Order: structure tokens, then sequence, then C-alpha cells
């Protein structure tokens, strides 16, 4: 039985499966700035497992075989867009905003989930609390509007309270410039047409109000790309820190039935995501909106309830 | 079909009808009487069951 | 009246699980049929009416009324699949289901005994014809339109309803045969007064009496066409239908207060008219030619003649006809014209022929050109009208005058004129519009040979 | 198959199902054996056969 | 709150209901009363915010101003009677006050302000509470004492519940505050036709409380508060939408829906006690619900709004509350009028 | 409902000082309720404004049952006839034109002309006939 | 109308006596109605939860009849009784008061000066 | 004049603009405990002998 | 109709007039509502003493156990009004009315 107020009544707890290895960390930092290869470093040297950063598809990855559905199905908006074509009017940049912000939340709730039911710890690249550092970067590079910014920020306050900050979270600093020559290297022709203003906005904005409220919040670790290299002394960093700081000890298992109550409800998790409003890029129009959700009913799968599709291979459906 | 059959089923419908019709007025009228006297089955409203007065000698004599 | 009853409930599985294509071809064979079946109730006893059960009974008013409600099903059906070819296959098969629950309850109404049966399904109409005015709907006041009919509807219905309560109370039953055969003389009480205005006033605003009319004009020519002809043809004929039935427990009182409503009728058929012949949208001019001829229909009902009454029915079935054949030909050219100004797409009569002649015959029926069945029920009432008051006649000479203009005008406006030249998309006369115009014509010229059918229960 | 994770009822619960059809069961053999014992009972008290 | 905890408090307003709806000693339904306020309040605090605490008090001072004067009422016919036995009123003066201690709890009087306001404060799930199983207590107590009542005061009481009701619900948007007025409108109803039979008054409240249990649980299952949040609905999720504009004809009373069934009863019964203006006026002023009925479902799921671009994922989760009973609710809702005569049952 | 009474008891028509000095209490009294509710839903702002409010609302109310009582008097007495609606129905335009003539409103006195004067004609019916609108429970 | 008639003893269904009215028929069209709405039940509740509406759980919907119509026919029954109960109150009533229903001497129309309104 | 004029402004929008002005003062209520139970207050003597609900 | 009763129903009426009319604070009605209380004790206590309804006095016991209960709750509503609000006036509690 999936965890209800039936199973808190009969007895299912969940400090008690929550130990000190029990961590949720996010690896934050610049662009390319090795958060991906450093969250995967302090995952397997401390044992705890591994959701990548979320993007446009990362809930596409969670329902269904996983596949990332058709952009104009999932959001109708593209990374690449973003870095050709910066400022248009049809605002795919708040668009992207938007729908990030959407699944790193849903990826913060499925990591919530699991050490809230498992015990095992998470690690991920970015989060909510660093979603912010973008949009505003962004916004400081005559990117957006500033209603998008006060969209975002309301989105924000009532889609982010209800849940909690993060055990750790390490900062991976490699400076802007380096950032520049590493992207260089790349090879991708998209993250070519960057403005190096917007990487180190992203650098300022996460120096500046990440990192600072973080430390109020939990427990900061800022590593230099070679002090990051060695991973090893940033695993045995995380594990000696303190482990008492924030609102995780002064957390009754109460609230933890508030908070798996919250988590595994994905509806309630995003019903504030599509708040009416009506944002210039926010509003899909009526007869875009039905032929959108048609489309969408016959993509397979996503038409029936999850397990009752029979076009799909499911069987039994006449006794489900 | 025939011209009877039209003609005895509307002689039973209505005479069905009628009884309704009059039926329904005696039911008006029943209800009348019976809420403004009471002396009828039904329309009786809750008094004091005379079973919990208790009769046994009491401390003053002259209760 | 099961033999019609349970086909027609059926029929919404069918439409309700047929395949994508299938909706559109089942319901129209279906309701044909369902009108075949219907066609039977035409058999009627010298003078008594057919008496099925105790809630279901049918005389030579009820019939005609109903065969046209069932003959007319599958003509909204040939006329939808244009406009709703875009569409949802659910979203299709509900507005198929909108269309049938209307049909059924446009059959439980005509063949009800009680009156109070009656006033369920006949108020229990405004549902179906409300989603499909306010959902199915294509221009601005449609929502607006779905207000204005609801309440106007309901302002003299509730009314009623207390009035045959009251009546059930009082009587003893509102069976139409009791009340009739164990009819009492009505007293000249104020009580009795308001009495009758209440069993009254909910079909005059369903007539539409003049003045508070105003839900056609801005209902029918906003509703969907499939809707638009269901409520022209039949949902009109739901306030004459039940004052024929309720006049009877309507006298003698109802002559002293005949004379407000019936002038009022009389004068308000010529300003309607008069408001035809000054229109801009051909739907408008329809809707008001549609209450002139209705106000005539009011004027036989309360005349409380014979004559009037057979006139009456007689010009309910043709104005029903007519009436849903000038709407699906003004759909027509606007569909084709995506616009409803009448004075946009003139001068088609030679690119169209068929459809010049279709409005030509549809304007002649409009206009009462004998031996039609519409001549010859505004003749009837014409003639009781004389009898009741000679003057009448004038007024009454008036109409068909202003009628006949109008009656021609659009015809010159639309296609009697000079195509416009920066408009092509004019194609070939699609021969779905055309055949769904002869199974409005035909049967028109069919019962204006045998018209002793639909003289109604006075004949 | 399609879905990564196991559905909430994919597999249907047999038990939950089970349940479903030994209570409809009941309440119709039940619905049966109530009408004979009504019929019956009722021809027996009016003495009609 | 801990769901023990949660499940004890529901227990305990439950347990105070049947102790109204059992007793005869006045005292004892009053002890049910307060228990049932007593518990309430926790209820509308379960989410705790300050709405939530404004509501609970106005709900709170209201209730408790409510069981003093039933107390005065009491105290009075035990004085003037010397009987704690649910009759009749020995004493003019304490049914004549206690007809008023009893509207506040119902709210359709000009004690009818708390309502809308607790309504829009606590919580959908608390209101669907509140504005369901917090009404069969009174109307208990009303029915038991119907023999007695002043009609003349029992009947402007459901006069101005009624007008006042459905003149209200015209003017607000957000969802809470229309039900409210709605439930005044549908107390006045009921309240209207409680002094003559009161079998229509249990038929009336039956009908009323499934349709809003049916009205209240389609809302949480939307998880809307406000009209455009509603109106987005559409794209989500239509068959919400669908129903909501059924069972929103049924709010109005058009038949041959099931809210006709009580409208129409009641109309039939006070016409034979002679009663025609009163039916008509009702009759008439229903419309004034049925008009922002109509708005609402204007604007749920006969024009689809403009959507939001997020609710892509929207559609690509399901929901996960069950919402018991629901689709049987929305059939009691909707068609049972073919099974009218069965109001004989309750008599 | 004796302050009412004392219109029953003054045949319509004859006594018409009585009748409009009876017309004009109802009035009044139906004036200072509305401004008691008024000032309590909403807020005044000083004792003297609350005067001048409950003042107009009283002035109002007791002017339209005034004139409402002089006209249905004189108008049953002039004509003969008692038992006419219609002598309610000056009453009506009397209560219409003035209540717009005490909002400075053209409109509202049209409109409360047709609808005070029917109302005014339907509760004179009451009279005429045995209408009770708060009937006791008889079935 | 009963709720105070003698001899009533609350909080039970049928009060034996019911037993001797004819029961409701199988066949009764106010009871397969009621199983109407139990199969209308099931629709919404595949519908309500995102389900192919009519071959989805089939023993959900089957459930959902076979509980209407249990619950019908003890309704009906029930329905029954308490009309049968208002015509044995009613008739008994009747005969206990001979008074206050009297007979009308029958006379035929012939005799009735029932007035006749000329139609112009 | 008669139809888009005089008939809309004799039934329909008269009653409409009367509901939409009237509710607007029904609607607008402070929302103050003070002012509610004041209208309570006299709702009571009201009821009580003004009216003389009690005889 | 005795005399001790008018004075005791006369003060039952000014307690009922206090709490239904609010000047700032939120403690003060509810010491009107716990008046109230005291004069329906007192009443009713005055009314089964006199009429030796013995099986009756518990009856003023059972008031004032309920009279102390809905007193708790209110001061605890009050305690939550005064943490969300700082202090305890209730012109200030509006935040509901739109
Ligand atoms: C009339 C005939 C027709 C009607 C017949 C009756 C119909 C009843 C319908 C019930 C609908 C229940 C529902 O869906 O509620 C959702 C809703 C909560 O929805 P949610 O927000 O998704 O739930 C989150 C959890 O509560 C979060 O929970 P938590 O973690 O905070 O812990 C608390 C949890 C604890 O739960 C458990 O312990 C289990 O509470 C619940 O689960 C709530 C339900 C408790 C039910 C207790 C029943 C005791 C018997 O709960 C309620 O509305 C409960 C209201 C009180 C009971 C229902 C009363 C309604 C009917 C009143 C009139 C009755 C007829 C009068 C004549
Ligand atoms: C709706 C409006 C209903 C009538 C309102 C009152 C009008 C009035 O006082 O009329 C008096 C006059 C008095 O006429 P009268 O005095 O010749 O007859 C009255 C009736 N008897 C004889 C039984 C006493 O009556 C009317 O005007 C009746 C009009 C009826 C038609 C109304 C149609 C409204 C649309
Ligand atoms: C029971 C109900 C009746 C008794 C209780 C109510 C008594 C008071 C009645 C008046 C209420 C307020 C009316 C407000 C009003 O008239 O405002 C000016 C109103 C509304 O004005 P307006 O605000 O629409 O003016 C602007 C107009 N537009 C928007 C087009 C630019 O004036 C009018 O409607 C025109 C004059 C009156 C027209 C109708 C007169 C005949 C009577 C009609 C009803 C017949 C039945
Ligand atoms: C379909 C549309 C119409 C729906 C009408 C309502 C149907 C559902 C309600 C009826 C069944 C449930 C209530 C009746 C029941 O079980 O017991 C009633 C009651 C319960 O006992 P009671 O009558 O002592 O208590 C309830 C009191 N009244 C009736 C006033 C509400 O009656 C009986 O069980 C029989 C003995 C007393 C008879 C009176
Ligand atoms: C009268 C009832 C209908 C009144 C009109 C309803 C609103 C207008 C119609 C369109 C509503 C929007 C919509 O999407 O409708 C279709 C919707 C289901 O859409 P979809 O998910 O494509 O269905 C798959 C089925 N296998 O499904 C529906 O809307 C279902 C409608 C059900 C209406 C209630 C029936 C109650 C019982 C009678
Ligand atoms: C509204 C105002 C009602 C009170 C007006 C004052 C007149 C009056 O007494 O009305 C109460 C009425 C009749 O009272 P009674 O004294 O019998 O007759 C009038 C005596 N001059 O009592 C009645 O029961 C008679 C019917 C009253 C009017 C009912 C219809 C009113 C108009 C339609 C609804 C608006
Ligand atoms: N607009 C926007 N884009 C974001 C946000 N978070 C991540 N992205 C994009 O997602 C990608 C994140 O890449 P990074 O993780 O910074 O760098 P990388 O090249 O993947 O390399 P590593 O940092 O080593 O994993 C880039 O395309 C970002 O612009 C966000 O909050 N807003």
């Amino acid at each position: 039985l999936q965890y209800g107020p039936l199973a808190f009544v009969l007895g299912e707890r969940t400090t008690r499966k929550l130990t000190e290895t029990s961590k949720v960390i996010t690896v934050d930092g610049n662009i390319c700035s090795g958060k991906g290869r450093l969250a995967r470093e302090i995952a397997e040297k401390l044992g705890l497992r591994h959701f990548p950063e979320a993007g446009i598809h990362y809930a596409d990855s969670t329902t269904g075989d996983g596949k990332p559905l058709d952009v104009q199905l999932s959001g109708n908006c593209s990374l690449e867009k973003f870095y050709d074509d910066p400022k248009s009017n049809d605002g795919n940049s708040y668009r992207l905003q938007s729908w990030l912000y959407a699944s790193r939340l849903l990826q913060y709730a499925d990591a919530l989930e699991h050490l809230l039911s498992t015990g095992q710890g998470v690690v991920l690249e970015r989060s909510i609390y660093s979603d912010f550092v973008f949009l505003e970067a962004m916004y400081r590079q005559g990117f957006i509007r500033k209603q998008c910014v006060e969209h975002y920020n309301e989105v924000k306050k009532v889609t982010a309270c209800e849940y909690l900050p993060p055990h750790v979270v390490v900062y991976v600093d490699v400076p802007v410039p380096e950032i520049q020559s590493r992207i260089q290297k790349k090879g991708n022709p998209h993250e070519m047409k960057i403005t190096a203003a917007y990487l180190q906005d992203i650098e300022n904005a996460y120096k500046k109000t990440f990192l600072p409220e973080m430390s109020e919040k939990c427990e900061v670790l800022q590593y230099s790309a070679r002090e990051a290299e060695d991973a090893e002394k940033v695993v045995e960093d995380i594990e000696y820190l303190k482990c008492d700081k924030g609102p995780w000890p002064d957390q009754d298992d109460r609230t933890f039935h508030r908070l798996r109550m919250l988590v595994q409800n994905k509806l309630e998790v995003l019903n504030y995501t599509t708040i009416p409003v009506y944002l210039p890029e926010i509003t899909i129009g009526a007869h875009q909106s039905d032929r959108v959700f048609q489309k969408f009913t016959e993509l397979p799968g996503r038409k029936y309830s999850p397990g009752y599709n029979e076009d799909v291979g499911d069987k039994w459906i006449w006794l489900k | 079909d025939g011209p009877e059959k039209n003609y005895e089923k509307t002689m039973a419908i209505l005479q069905i009808e009628a009884e309704k019709a009059e039926l329904r007025l005696k039911e008006l009228e029943v209800r009348r009487l019976m809420r403004a006297r009471g002396d009828g089955p039904w329309y009786q409203y809750p008094t004091i069951d005379k079973a919990l007065i208790d009769h046994s000698p009491k401390t003053t004599p002259d209760n | 009246m099961l033999k019609i009853i349970i086909p027609t409930t059926m029929l919404l599985p069918m439409t309700w699980m047929s395949k994508h294509n299938m909706i559109w071809i089942n319901a129209t064979v279906h309701s044909l049929l369902i009108s075949l079946i219907s066609l039977s109730l035409l058999n009627q006893l010298g003078e008594n009416s057919l008496n099925f059960s105790l809630t279901f009974f049918s005389d030579s008013l009820s019939a005609p009324l109903l065969v046209l409600t069932t003959w007319l099903l599958p003509l909204m059906l040939m006329a939808s699949q244009s406009h709703l070819s875009k569409e949802t296959t659910t979203r299709k098969k509900l507005y198929i289901t909108m269309l049938i629950l209307l049909q059924l309850f446009l059959i439980m109404t005509f063949t009800a005994t009680e009156l109070i049966l009656f006033y369920i399904l006949f108020e229990a109409t405004l549902v179906p014809t409300l989603i499909i005015i306010t959902r199915w709907g294509n221009q601005t006041e449609r929502l607006n339109a779905g207000l204005y009919f609801l309440f106007y509807t309901l302002a003299g219905s509730l009314p009623l309803l207390v009035a045959l309560v009251y009546i059930q109370n009082t009587t003893g039953s509102l069976n139409f045969l009791i009340i009739h055969y164990w009819s009492h003389p009505l007293s000249n009480s104020w009580s009795n007064i308001f009495m009758w205005l209440a069993c009254i006033m909910a079909f005059m605003v369903k007539m539409p009496l003049y003045g508070l009319h105003l839900w056609l004009p801005k209902a029918h020519v906003e509703a969907p066409i499939a809707g638009s002809m269901v409520l022209a043809a039949v949902l009109l004929k739901l306030g004459g239908y039940g004052m024929m039935r309720i006049t009877t427990i309507l006298n003698p009182l109802t002559n002293y207060m005949a004379y407000p409503f019936l002038m009022l009728s009389m004068w308000g058929m010529i300003m309607t008219s008069s408001i035809c012949l000054r229109q801009t949208d051909l739907k408008s001019l329809i809707a008001y030619s549609s209450v002139s001829h209705m106000a005539l229909v009011i004027v036989a009902i309360m005349i409380q003649t014979p004559w009037s009454f057979m006139g009456a029915t007689a010009l309910m079935i043709a104005h029903g006809l007519t009436s849903s054949m000038l709407f699906c030909l003004a759909n027509t050219n606007y569909e084709r014209v995506h616009s409803r100004t009448m004075i946009l797409a003139r001068g088609l009569q030679t690119l169209l022929p068929l459809m010049a002649t279709w409005w030509l015959m549809a304007s002649l029926t409009n206009l009462a050109l004998p031996p039609s069945i519409n001549l010859i029920g505004e003749l009837f009432i014409i003639t009781a009208s004389f009898s009741w008051s000679n003057i009448t006649i004038i007024l009454m000479g008036m109409n068909m005058m202003i009628t006949a203009l109008y009656s021609l005008y659009m015809l010159i406006t639309t296609q009697r004129g000079k195509y416009t030249h920066h408009i092509n998309n004019i194609k070939a006369s699609f021969t779905r519009e055309n055949a769904l115009m002869a199974l409005h014509i035909l049967p028109l010229l069919l019962l204006t040979l045998n018209p002793k059918m639909i003289l109604g229960p006075l004949y | 198959k399609f879905y990564i994770r196991e559905p909430p009822h994919g597999s249907p619960d047999w038990l939950k199902v089970g349940l479903t059809l030994g209570t409809s069961v009941f309440l119709w053999i039940y619905l049966i054996k109530q009408h004979k014992e009504d019929v019956l009972e009722y021809k027996r008290r009016n003495g009609l056969e | 709150m801990n769901p023990i905890i949660y499940t004890t408090l529901i227990m305990t307003v439950m347990s105070g209901t049947m102790l109204v709806m059992i007793s005869s000693h006045w005292l004892l339904i009053w002890i049910g009363f307060e228990m049932n306020l007593l518990a309430m309040i926790p209820v509308l605090m379960k989410n705790f915010n300050p709405r939530a605490t404004e509501a609970a008090t106005k709900y709170f001072l209201t209730q408790a101003t409510a069981s003093m004067m039933l107390m005065m009422a009491i105290i009075i016919n035990l004085l003037y009677s010397g009987q704690w036995t649910i009759t009749k009123m020995f004493n003019p003066v304490a049914m004549t006050m206690m007809t008023m201690a009893l509207a506040m709890k119902l709210g359709l009087s000009p004690f009818h302000f708390w309502v809308p306001e607790v309504t829009q404060g606590i919580s959908l799930q608390a209101g669907l509470l509140l504005l369901t199983w917090q009404k069969l207590a009174p109307l208990s107590v009303l029915c038991q004492i119907s023999q007695s009542i002043n009609p003349n005061l029992m009947l402007t009481m459901a006069m101005l519940s009624i007008l006042i009701g459905g003149w209200g619900g015209l003017n607000q948007t957000q969802l809470r505050k229309i039900m409210a007025y709605s439930s005044i409108a549908h107390m006045g109803w009921m309240t209207a036709v409680l002094p003559y039979n009161t079998t229509m008054t249990i038929l009336n409240l039956l009908i009323y409380i499934t349709m809003t249990l049916a009205m209240f649980m389609l809302l949480i299952h939307s998880s809307a508060t406000t009209t455009l949040s509603l109106s987005h609905t559409w794209n989500k999720m239509p068959v919400i939408t669908s129903l909501m504009m059924v069972t929103l004809l049924s709010m109005g009373g058009l038949p041959p829906l099931s809210g006709f069934m009580p409208k129409w009863m009641i109309i039939q019964e006070m016409t034979k006690n002679e009663s025609i203006i009163m039916p008509t006026l009702m009759a008439m002023t229903a419309l004034l619900n049925l008009y922002f009925y109509m708005r609402l479902a204007y604007s749920s799921s006969l024009t689809m709004f403009p959507s939001t671009n997020n609710m892509k994922m929207k559609w690509q989760f399901e929901h996960t509350k069950q919402m018991k009973l629901l689709p049987t609710m929305i059939v009691l809702s909707t068609l049972v009028l073919p099974m009218t005569p069965a109001l004989s049952s309750l008599n | 409902k004796t302050l009412l009474h004392k219109y029953s008891d003054i045949p319509e028509g004859t006594e018409c000082h009585r009748k409009a000095y009876a017309s004009t209490s109802i009035g009044g009294a139906t004036g200072l309720i509305v401004s008691a509710y008024s000032i309590a839903l909403k807020p005044p702002a000083s004792f003297l404004e609350g005067v001048a409010r409950t003042g107009r609302y009283t002035f109002t109310s007791a002017a339209i049952g005034a004139i409402f009582g002089l006209t249905s008097c004189i108008s049953a007495q002039v004509r003969e006839k008692p038992d006419d609606p219609l002598n309610y129905f000056i009453g009506g335009c009397a209560g219409g034109l003035t209540l717009g003539a005490r909002t400075r409103s053209y409109g509202i006195g049209a409109a409360a002309c047709a609808y005070m004067g029917l109302t005014a004609a339907l509760v004179k019916m009451g009279q005429l006939e045995g209408w009770q609108v708060f009937a006791e429970p008889k079935v | 109308m009963m709720s105070g008639r003698p001899g009533r003893v609350p909080l039970q269904f049928l009060p034996n006596e019911a037993r001797s009215l004819p029961p409701p028929k199988l066949t009764d069209p106010r009871l397969v109605y009621m199983g109407f709405l139990g199969y209308c039940s099931g629709l919404i509740d595949n519908a309500i939860r995102r389900r192919p509406v009519v071959s989805a759980g089939l023993h959900r919907q089957l459930l959902y009849v076979t509980s209407f119509v249990f619950f019908g026919y003890y309704l009906l029954k029930r329905q029954d009784y308490m009309y049968a109960l208002r015509d044995h109150d009613m008739f008994a009533y009747v005969k206990s008061h001979p008074e206050d229903f009297p007979e009308k001497d029958k006379k035929t129309y012939g005799e009735i000066l029932e007035e006749f309104h000329p139609v112009r | 004049l008669l139809d888009l004029i005089w008939l809309e402004t004799i039934l329909p929008k008269t009653t409409s603009f009367i509901q939409m002005k009237m509710s607007i003062m029904v609607s607008n209520q402070k929302g103050l405990i003070k002012l509610y139970f004041l209208s309570f207050l006299i709702t009571i003597m009201i009821s009580m002998t003004l009216f003389n609900y009690h005889e | 109709m005795p005399l001790v009763y008018m004075n005791i129903i006369m003060a039952f009426a000014i307690a009922l007039a206090g709490l239904l009319m609010y000047r700032s604070h939120l403690m003060s009605s509810l010491l009107c509502l716990e008046g109230m209380m005291l004069s329906l004790f007192i009443m009713s206590t005055l009314i089964i003493l006199n009429t030796h309804f013995t099986l009756a006095n518990m009856m003023p016991i059972i008031l004032l156990v309920f009279a102390a209960c809905e007193a708790a709750l209110g001061l605890s509503l009050l305690v939550m009004v005064s943490n969300t609000y700082g202090t305890d006036y209730v012109q200030n509690l509006n935040l509901l009315q739109c």
C-alpha cells in the first residue's frame, strides 16, 4: 500500500528509516562547472543514488517509457532556440525557465519521496533553490520582462515553501573565463552563442543570494575546480560537517507525514505551477490547448490511466 | 385494431384515473380533519409516557 | 408509444459506441426508420384519442407534431456534419446525443397525459437546446442567448407549475381526459384571473407574444443550424400545443382577457413583419417572420373557434417546415460566405440554380401561395377572426402584403441580382444541401395534397 | 513494456476482484431468496393460496 | 494534525450530531450541540492559515451566541412548563426566541453573514463538512418542535434566506462564497417547507446533502477555488467540467434533474396549505441562484478558456485521491426524479 | 401589527386624514428599520451624519407612505370606487416619482411607478380576496 | 402526513406487517431503472478515473448495479408499505366518521342547471 | 425604438440592472465581526416584539 | 411569575446585548459570554431548587462543565489571533472580507 493516513495510523513512520546517511544533496555551479561529475562522485563515494539534472524531458522520463516526448507536446520550447535566438516575441526563454522550474520541482519531489520512503540518500544536479540564479541572470541581460520574473517569484513562493531545503549542498567554484574556454572546447554550436556577461551573471547570482541564503538553511561547501577535482576529500568533508543545521532536525514524524503526502501527489506539487496569471508566453490559447491536448491523448500510454491503455500492451483491463 | 380496442381501453383508463382523483380529494380532506382534531391514527404528537411516573410512598406524605 | 420511445432511447447507445466514421450514417438512417415508425401514429380514431396507456395518449393534434419532430430528426443530422466535420468524435457523439434527447423529450411531451408530466418534459426540452445553443454556437451573444432564452422560458414556466399543482389540489387530477370530461365552468374571480394568467403566460412566452419575444431574435439567430431549426420548427409549437390543451379549463374567462393579448399579437405581427423588411441578416429576418406567423397562431388559439383551431394546427406544421427550410438555406449561403449580412453575397441565382429554386418555393410557401398548407392554415384563421370581428381582416390583409414584400425581398437581394466579384469561394452546390431542401419541400406539397391529416382534432 | 514502473492497477488485484464477485453473487442470491420468502409469506398471510 | 486525532475529532462531531438527533432531554441536545461546536473548530484550523483562524473565530462566537440563546429558551420553557422533553414550547417567548437561536446555526436569517466568511476562509474539505453535516442537528431539532412554530416568523426567515442568498451569490467569483449563498438559498427552501410537512424538509435536505457532496468533491478533485482556476480545468480534464455543468443545472433545479424534486414537492405541499403567493415568490427568485449557476457553467465547460502551457505536464500526471462515493453521488444528484414517490419511505 | 391594523380599521377612501397618518407611520417604521440595518452593516462616520442618513431614509419612507395613503383615500372617495385596485396604483407613481424625486433621479422613479403600483394593486387585491401570504398549517 | 402512529417501532426498515402485502415484482420498472442508475454509476466511475468507460472494470460496474438493485428492492417494499398504510388509515378514518363524509343524492345532467356560455 | 430600445428596457434589462445594483449592496459587507453581530442584535428585538412574532 | 426571575432574566438580557456589541477587544466579549453563562446557571438553579426537582440539580453543574470548555476554546482562539496578529482587537480582523 502506498503511504497514506492509514499507514501512519497503522504505525508506518519515517524517522525510523531515516538515518545520518540519508542525505539529499545538490551539486551546483556555473555552466559546465563539473557539477554532474562531482555529483556522481559524491553519489557513489557516499553510497547515495543519483537523479540527473532535470531538463525538458525529465518528466517525460518519469512517466511511461521515459523517451523524450515531442517538444511541442512536452512544453513547446527548446534549449537550442534559447541559445541561438535569445530575444524573440514568442518568448521561448521564459517558457524554458518555467518548464525547467516545474521539472526540477518534480525531481525534488521524487528525491524527497525516495529518502523519506526507503531511507536511501539522494544526490542531484541543481534544484529549486539554485533555479532562480538563471532567471535573474537572464533578466539582467535584457532577456525577459519583469512580469515574467514576478510570475516566477509568485510560483516559487507557493510551490517551494511546502518543501524543505536539502541536507548538504556542494558548490564547484570554476571561474567564468575558464567556463568560456570550456564552452569553446565543448563543440556544440548552440552554446557558442552565449554572452560572457550571462555567465558572469550566473556566477554573481550564485554567490550573492543562493550561497548566502543557503548558509542560513543548510551547510554549504565551496570547492574550487582543483579542490573539487579530488573527490575523496570533498566526500570526506561532507561526511564530517555537523549535519545539524536547518529545519531538518526539528522535523517530527507528523511533518514527515505532511511532506510525504505532498510529494506522493504530483498533481498537488505542480497545481500552482499553472496558476491563472495570463502571461504572454504562458497562455496557450483555447484552440491550441484543445489541439495539443488531443495530440497528447493520441500519444500512446497517455489516453487512459497508466496501466489501462490497451494500445500499449496492457492486459486484464476488463477485470482491472 | 378495432374501435372496441380504444373504447374499452379508455373505459379502463378513465375509471382508474377518476378513482385516483377522488381518492386524492379524500386524502386532502382526511389530512385536514386529522390535523385539525387529532382523533386519528396519524398526526399524533409525542406526549410524556405514564410508566415513567413513580408511585412509591415518598418522604412527604401528601405529595 | 414505446414502439417509438424505446427505439429512440436505444438510438443513444448506437451513436455513443459507433465508430469515428459511422455516427452520422447510423444516426441518419435509424432516425429515418424512427420517422417511418412514427408515420404510423397518423392512424387516428374518429373522435376517441388513441390511449396507448395511462401515461401516454395521442389525438389528431399531438400526432402531426410528433410526426413532424420524428421526421425532422434526420434533418438536423444532415444539416450538422458540415459545420461539425472538424470536431472530436466524442464531442460529435454528444451533439448527436443532445439531438436525440431533445427529440425524446418532445415525444414524451406530445404524448403526455397528465398536465404535470407535460410540463416536466415541455420545459425539460430547455437543457439540450441550451447546450446546443451555448457550446456549439459560433457568434458572440450565444452566451447571452442562452441566458435570455432560459430566463424568458422559466419566468412563465414556474407560475404555470404553481397553477398546475393548485389545479391538482382543487380539481383532483391533471389528466387531460378528466379535466375535459369533468370540466367545470370558471367563475370570473380575480384569483381565477391570475390562475388563467399563470396557465397562459408560459405558453405565450414560448409562443412568443409581441413584446416578450426578444429571446428568438437573440436565440435562433445565434444557435447552430440544427438547434435553430429544432427551435423554430417545433419548440415554438410547444406553447401553441400547450394552449390548445389548456383552454379546456380556461373558459368562459378567456374572452374577457383575450382582448389584450389577441391584438397584442394582431398589432405585433405587423411590427415584426415591418422589422423583417428593414433587416440586415437573413437569420434575423426568418426569426421575425417566425414570430409573426406564431402570433397569427396565437390569434387562432384565443379565438377558440373550431376553424381557428384547425387553421392554427395547419399553420404550425407548415411554418415548422418552411422555417426549417429557410434557416437551412440561410446556413448554406452563410457558410459559403462565412458571413450573414444579406448584402455581402447577392446574385447567386445564376451560380446556384437549384438553390435559386429552393429559395423560390421556400419564399412562396412562406408567402403562403395557395393551395399550400401554409395558405389554408392562414386563411382558416383569417375567416375565424373575421367571424369573431370584421376589422381584423385589414390587419390580416396588411400582414401577408408586408410578408410578401420581404418574402421576396431577400430573394431579390441575395440571388436576383449581380454576383459580387471579389468573392470566389462559392463552389458547386454540394448535393447534401440540395437533397436536404428536397426532404424539406416534398413533404410540404404532399401534405398540401391531403391536408385532412394536419387539420387537427377539430376535423 | 511501456511504463518503466509497475502500474498502480496494471496487474489487477486478485483479492479485491475476488471480493467484488463474492459479494455480488451474495447480494443476488440473497435478493432471490428474499423475493421467494416474501411471495410465499404474502400468499400465506391473507390466505390467497 | 495527527491522523488519529483528526479521526477522533470527526467522530466527536458525528457523535454530537447523533446525540442531538437521538436525545429527548433538552440538556442532552445542547450537549450534542456543544460537542459539535467544540470539535468543529480544530477541523477548520487543520490547514492553519490566518484565513482559517479568522473563519474559525467567526464560526465560534456566532455558534456560542446561538447556543447560549438556546439555553435561555430551554430554561424559560422549563420555568413555564417544568419539562425537559422535546415535545413543544409552552411559552411563546421561549419558542420565538429559540427560532432564531436555532437559526444562526443554520445561517439563514440576517444571521447569515458568518456563513460565506467561514466558507471562504477554511479549506474546501472542511467547507464540505460544515455545509453538509453541520445542518442535520439544528434541522432535526426544528423538525421535532415544528408542531408549535409561529409560522409568520419561520416563513419570514425562509424568505429572507432565499432572497439574500440568491442575490449575494450573484456577486462573487470565489466558489466557496457562491456555494455558501447557494446553501443559504436551500436553507430557505427547506425552512419554508418546514412548518407544513417535515417529510418534504427531510427529502430536500437529503437531496441537498448528496448534491452538495457531489459538487464539493468535484471541486476538490479539480483542485479549484477561483472561477478562472476552475475554467482552466477543461484543458487538463474535461469530464470534471462536463459533470460540473450538469450538477450546476441540478443546483438551479432545472428538471428533469434531481434538484427539481424538492423544489417541485415543496411547491406541491404549501399550495395544499392555501399558500400561493409564497411558492410563486420562491419559484421566481430561484432564478437568481440559477443565474450564477449558469455563469459558473459557462466559464467551466460550455466555453473553453485560455489554458496554461505547464498543463502539458499536468496532463502527463494522473490523480491520486480516489474521492470515494463520487460517481454514485453524481447519479443521485442528477437522475432520481422517476423514483420521486420513494419520498414516502421518509414518512 | 397594531400599527398596520390602524390602516385596517379605517375603511378605504373615507377618513382620508387618519388613513394618511397610518400609512405615513407604516412608511416611517420601515424607514427606521432600513436605516438601522444600513448604519449597522454599512459603517457611518459620526453622529450628525448618521442622523442625516437615518433621517433621509425615514423621510423618503414616510413621504412614500403618506402620499400612498392620500392618493388612495382621495381616489376612492372622489370616484366612489373603494374596491378599485387602481386606487393604490396612483399611490405607486406617487410612491414612484417622489422616491425618484427623493433620489433626484428620473428612471428610478419611472420604474418605481410600475413596480410599486403593481405590488400595491396586488396587495389591495389581498383585501379583495381571501389571500394569505403567511398561511397557517391547514393540511 | 405518520411518524406518530401508534405501534411504530423505531429504526427498522419493514415492520413485519408489510409481509402481508404483495412484494414488488423483480421485473418492476422502478426496480430495473434503479438498476440502470447502478450501470450509470459505473460509467462515471470509469470516466472519473480515465478508464475505458464501457469495458473497463466489468466487476466494478457489476457490483454497482447489484448493489443498487438490492437497496432498490427494500426501498420499493418500504415505499409500498407506507402508501398502503396511508390508504388503511384513510378508509378506517372514513368509516369511523360517517358524519364528516356525506353521501350525495345522485342526479343526472338532465336536471343540473349548467349555464351555457355563448362562444362569440 | 421599440424592439432594441423599449422592449429591452421594459423587462429584461431593468430586472437585470435591479439585481446587479442591489446584489452589490447585499454582498459588499466589510466583513467586520462588530457590525455583523450588531445586525444580529438589531434582528433580535425586531423579531421579538417590533413585528410581534411572539404574539 | 415571581420577581428574582425578572432580575436574572434582565441580567442575561444585558449580557446578550453586550456580547452582540464589540468595542475593541476579544477578551471582553468572552467575559460577556461567561456572564451570560452565569445568569443561565443562577436562573436554572433557582428554578430547580424552587421546584424540588432533586434529580435535576446536576443540570447547572453540567452547564458550568460545558461553560468552562467553551471559554477555554474561545481564549485559545484569542491566543492564535494574538500569535498571528500581535494583538487581540477585532476591527483589524478583516482579512476574510474579500
Ligand atoms: N534557463 C535555464 N536553463 C537551465 C537551468 N538549469 C539548467 N539549465 C540548462 O541546462 C544545462 C545545464 O548544463 P550544466 O550542468 O550547467 O553544464 P554541462 O555542460 O551539462 O556540464 P556539467 O555542469 O559538468 O554537468 C544548460 O543548457 C543550462 O543552460 C535553469 O534554471 N534555467
